[PDB]
């Protein structure tokens, strides 16, 4: 009509026309899809216990040494860009610009022990109607894999998209419908005379091939509305 | 900050100066200034370390010599063919190319 | 298998966005706010700083459309017969002659480019190419604008876009007619290099990267706390 | 070379008396990169080594009164002395930062006047 | 395996078989025709700058937390590389960081180094700007802290927002590399020329940020050495130059 | 390599020019004030005078449009409902009828050109093609307008435009409107022959090449004398 | 849309159709870019003193004969257009009238003196981020030429385009960033019984074929506003 549609397309005349514009050169680094930058892996804030949010120690999972072996190392509810855990990384980011989502999440676990220390993880996954395992024996016979830190240094743990729809929204908050990732203490952890005791872990989180957003929105983290000065 | 004690020296002849920096020779050079009674003062050279770069003022050059080295960490000047004019106390500062800064005390050059 | 045009980067950097609202009035007084001014820069709306600022270089086109609203002020003498109201909307090219008031030559000056639109129709839309002597723009500058490291750190950048200068052509002398302007930006075209990560900490200035120490994440229970577990019910137990 | 002249040469003044000094350059001691004058002040105590006042023409420095203060751009400067007192009798030597040949300018004699 | 470089008929650096990060995805290389807006040719000085220039070792001890080099200012003072940074007006330069680490067995602890192109830096003081001698040293690290800075005119040198506001976990989208001392040991990093012109001034911009920060901090039990050097070496790649004259600026 | 097409006679002479600002009111009094009118010239203006006296001979049409803003004046017995203002634009060709003042045969003349346009949507335009017994027009003519050497100086010559007049076409008894109109003269199909060196001198008049003896350039320090060398630094020294 | 752009190309129905225009005959001289206007050469006022520019005496430059062997004939900025020296002849005229510039400049120097006289001078150019040479001895470091007036008459001197951007800003001024060209007495000036000892050199500056300019405006030169009377 003879209307203004913010959302249309349609050439306008330029006001500098005759004007020639710089010719591009080739600058390295260049994105087509902000997918790219959600497929790379960004450490996950899993150690948030209010006292170490300001510092480091909201990156590293502390695995004590000792005598515990049937106890809990950590565990959260996987629903990226909404969990406090994951809404600040760089997937979880990308994906408050957005109202649905789609795709696959991988996570992958290193070990920052010393290479003399050897011990057992499980890492059991739950579905999303499914509640989270409450000791060692109850993870074992759900969905789980046995990451022996004296073999590999990283376990690299991917997580299906279950859902009933073809895509999910990322605010609306749905309890006991998004599965959890927890671990447990196998073994321990055995040491030799001369390493340190307790250890170390870092998680990384990002996204798969088979992923993808849609409806655009207003990220929910910047709150300030008047322009600057 | 340091500078050479009075020395009683000879016309027609040289005179070596030392100047002792506690803080590191780099990124700023030594200044030289030498003070007339009657005048002003009057900039002789820098010799600046942090490129290596030496200069004298034009009324200067083929009077004064200026040399730092880097372990002994001392800046030196020396004036050849000493006259009565050359009299003066001679003073070494320093520059972080933000301000001349201080000086310093200095022995009195006395040629007799 | 699903589609990924919804994240291109011009699907995400190319929507219309109100960055810029001032107003205008039509009769004397002081000599400011007679016009209007808006010196093109992305950085005084944060929600577009911060799409902008996923990117190092960038490179666009500009898409401008002004939303030009007009109403009669109160008081005696009024505008009773008021006939159309035309306004001018002048592009001062980077390095332009700027208005330092109304009825000024720099209104009149061929270099700017100007529209002279209409009240009652379509709204005035202008196009305006990548105008740097680089080649491209930059959303960081780590560096000076002088050679010597003088001056400020990041401010005096080719990332110059120009200015938008907005009056009344009429003479009104009887009644005055206030207007309030409407900025829709939008980038065409764009291309974007070397992706940065998102803010954490909010904006304090639109001169700086300046900010206050924020933590990483929101507060949690425990290190090992799943939220709100199913109370027992007939099938969850 | 950059001169740098001083006006009065010298000048004989009493307790609580307000007095200036102009040090006029042959070149304007100021760059467009930082608008930062090049210019220092010095105070040489009688018969002792000189001690900073005024650095970048503007600043003053540690252990120096509101007495000592740079004032001025371009080419012309002065040194406003607000308070006289007891320590101010000496002379006073400007100096630019801007063109290598560092010279000094004439040198106020700032003299003091008794009963 | 343990495979010697000599660039140059001055240096030799002793390395295992491992692996490299490529920058965006590009090497170095040499400027062609359709790339530059200069009036003249680049000569660009082959035959004396693509040498090692091995930085002075920092120490990591248990408490430290974080390092940060600026470039190319890092080798300002570094041979015949720091001269063509005086006598020349434009230069345009890769570099080839190598980083690495000499801890034994019985350390533990996990680094992240990256290189962050434009990384720009806010202040310590709201309402205040940085100096130049406070953003980089000429040779030396700058080190980030654990609590606020509280400067005047400094950088805001807490850790875990990087110095420019963000996630210190959000700095793996630039190109970076893991050392962990489990299994890892060097790290090495070719960052090709980026910049939004062809040739800039290497006195007033700093091109890229060489930051390597400890996420996993290093312990150890008490008969160990209680540190461990981490020893960076730069090497230059295809650089080339503009502007024959004198040393203008330092 | 960059393109020159920036700087052709096309792209440097055809930019729409704010030539002639006037306005014409729309009831009685002196028979002078109800209508415009311009004769087409181009050296009025000396911003375009100076562009054109690049070059000797020129050849193009011309590409006039008129902005026309009215407004209701102030007083008693006012417009109150006006219904719709309508204009006569009227380009009387060289040696055509001439109006004296308003309601003259001149308007109604077939042979002057018209436009008839209604307030409220686009503005008026209209394009003349290249009117001369020459084959060109001249910026300057070292001659006289008589075959006797008599007369002006080169004023009376073959590079008559026309000109333009303007008027309101309604009866309106009550109320008084007052138009004001802005040419925005452009030249089409430009071609330009000896290329003549810019003037220095200001100019006086538009009818001469009078002037007054001006400096062949501004003030330096001296012979040999650089601007501001650089103070002393940690790179310059 | 409904609407006015001044920069708006549109055909519009003639006003006078009908009408059969004079056909157009062969003048000489036809220019078809503004480039062809800024490519001749022109007189440069290089002595601009404050009491020549209003006399013929801001063209020559003098070269007197003696003894002086180390000091300097001349020196300027060189920066097309802005500089006192350039702003006024035909390539700095047609600069002014555009924000952007891009290209050589080519400068001709010719020694108008008798043939009976012999000398040398050293003309040395400096790059943009470079000091002007203080002596004779600077100067033959960088980069010079050697012009030998017994030989040739004049030395032309091309000057290379340096920049880190593609264009160059015209009005803006950035020191210490465009260059200079000085001259310096190398011998002397050498004349025999009978010839007049000193003497006289103009420069003319031009384009070369690399030159081009973007972004039109109106010239700084022309102040007044109102129109004649």
């Amino acid at each position: 009509s003879n209307q203004f549609l913010t959302s249309d397309d349609f050439q306008s005349p330029s006001a500098m026309p005759q004007f020639d514009v710089t010719p591009e050169m080739k600058i390295p680094g260049e994105v087509h899809n902000l997918m790219e930058i959600a497929e790379v892996d960004s450490v996950v804030p899993v150690n948030n216990t209010k006292e170490n949010i300001n510092s480091m120690e909201a990156y590293r999972i502390p695995v004590t040494g000792g005598d515990q072996l049937h106890t809990q190392v950590f565990g959260f509810q996987m629903q990226p860009g909404l969990n406090s855990v994951f809404k600040r990384t760089l997937l979880g980011e990308i994906l408050n610009y957005y109202a649905h989502w789609s795709g696959s999440v991988k996570l992958t676990f290193v070990f920052c022990g010393s290479a003399m220390a050897t011990g057992k993880f499980l890492l059991a996954y739950s579905p999303p109607g499914a509640s989270p395992p409450q000791n060692r024996k109850q993870a074992m016979l759900g969905t789980h894999v046995i990451w022996d830190v004296g073999l590999q240094s990283s376990c690299v743990l991917c997580i299906p998209w279950i859902s009933q729809t073809h895509y999910r929204l990322v605010q609306q908050d749905e309890y006991t419908s998004a599965g959890y990732v927890t671990c447990w203490y196998q073994t321990g952890l055995i040491v030799p005379p001369g390493a340190p005791p307790s250890c170390t872990i870092l998680c990384f989180a990002s996204a798969c091939n088979d992923f993808s957003v849609r409806n655009l929105r207003d990220t929910p983290f910047i709150e300030q509305t008047q322009l600057l000065q | 900050l340091q500078q050479s004690g009075a020395e009683l020296a000879r016309p027609w002849a040289s005179v070596k100066i030392s100047c002792q920096a506690f803080y590191t020779f780099n990124s700023y050079g030594m200044q030289w200034v030498k003070q007339r009674p009657g005048q002003g003062l009057e900039w002789i050279g820098t010799i600046y370390p942090g490129n290596g770069q030496t200069s004298y003022n034009q009324r200067f050059k083929g009077k004064a010599t200026l040399t730092a080295d880097k372990s002994p960490s001392t800046a030196y000047m020396q004036l050849i063919s000493l006259t009565s004019e050359d009299s003066a106390g001679c003073f070494c500062a320093v520059v972080p190319t933000v301000d001349f800064d201080y000086w310093g005390q200095g022995t009195l050059v006395t040629v007799s | 298998y699903h589609s990924r045009t919804e994240s291109s980067i011009e699907n995400f950097l190319c929507r219309a966005a109100c960055v810029y609202i001032a107003t205008y009035k039509s009769a004397g007084g002081t000599p400011t706010e007679r016009y209007a001014s808006w010196r093109i820069n992305t950085r005084q709306m944060v929600q577009l700083r911060r799409k902008f600022e996923l990117f190092t270089y960038l490179r666009f086109d500009m898409e401008i459309t002004f939303v030009i609203t007009s109403t009669q002020d109160p008081g005696t003498q009024l505008a009773q017969d008021m006939p159309v109201l035309t306004h001018q909307i002048m592009y001062i090219p980077p390095g332009g002659p700027v208005p330092n008031s109304a009825t000024d030559f720099a209104w009149q000056s061929s270099t700017n480019p100007s529209i002279f639109w209409t009240e009652g129709c379509a709204p005035a839309r202008m196009s305006v190419p990548f105008i740097s002597i680089g080649n491209a723009y930059s959303n960081f500058y780590d560096g000076w604008s002088h050679f010597t490291q003088e001056g400020v750190y990041g401010f005096n950048s080719l990332n110059n876009m120009g200015h938008i200068y907005v009056r009344h052509v009429n003479e009104q002398s009887l009644g005055v007619s206030t207007s309030t302007l409407r900025v829709y930006f939008k980038p065409k075209h764009v291309r974007a290099w070397v992706p940065r990560p998102p803010r954490l900490s909010p904006y304090v200035k639109s001169s700086n990267v300046n900010f206050k120490p924020t933590a990483v994440t929101t507060e949690r229970k425990d290190i090992n706390d799943v939220g709100t577990l199913r109370p027992v019910g007939y099938t969850n137990h | 070379d950059i001169v740098m002249s001083q006006s009065p040469s010298s000048l004989a003044v009493s307790v609580w008396e307000k007095v200036t000094m102009s040090c006029k350059s042959s070149q304007s001691l100021l760059y467009s990169n930082t608008q930062k004058n090049y210019l220092a002040w010095y105070q040489q105590k009688p018969g002792q080594s000189p001690k900073l006042l005024i650095y970048w023409a503007s600043t003053r420095e540690s252990g120096v009164p509101d007495r000592f203060t740079g004032s001025g751009s371009g080419t012309d400067f002065t040194l406003t002395i607000s308070s006289v007192k007891a320590e101010d009798l000496a002379v006073y030597y400007c100096q630019q930062y801007y063109s290598y040949p560092l010279t000094f300018g004439a040198g106020t004699k700032l003299e003091l006047k008794r009963a | 395996r343990v495979r010697s470089i000599t660039l140059g008929n001055s240096t030799i650096t002793t390395q295992e078989c491992a692996n490299v990060v490529v920058g965006y995805g590009v090497w170095p290389s040499y400027l062609q025709d359709n790339e530059a807006t200069a009036e003249d040719q680049p000569t660009q000085p082959d035959v004396a700058t693509c040498r090692f220039y091995t930085l002075d070792s920092i120490q990591w001890q248990k408490e430290s937390d974080g390092w940060w080099w600026k470039f190319p200012e890092a080798l300002k003072n570094m041979g015949l590389f720091g001269q063509n940074m005086e006598y020349h007006y434009l230069g345009r330069s890769g570099y080839t960081i190598h980083v690495q680490c000499n801890a034994s067995k019985f350390h533990q602890g996990c680094l992240l180094v990256v290189c962050v192109p434009e990384a720009e830096m806010g202040c310590s003081d709201v309402e205040r700007e940085v100096v130049a001698a406070s953003l980089s040293s000429e040779d030396t690290a700058k080190s980030f802290s654990r609590t606020e800075s509280n400067g005047q005119h400094t950088v805001q040198t807490v850790v875990y927002n990087a110095g420019m506001g963000v996630g210190v976990g959000n700095l793996t989208i630039f190109p970076h590399q893991w050392i962990n001392l489990r299994t890892n040991n060097s790290a090495t990093i070719v960052m090709p020329y980026i910049n939004s012109v062809p040739m800039d001034n290497m006195f007033r911009h700093y091109n890229f940020t060489l930051m390597i920060i400890p996420f996993a901090k290093l312990e150890y039990t008490e008969q160990a050495s209680n540190y461990v050097p981490i020893t960076v070496t730069v090497a230059p790649m295809c650089a080339e130059y503009n502007g024959l004259r004198l040393a203008s600026h330092q």
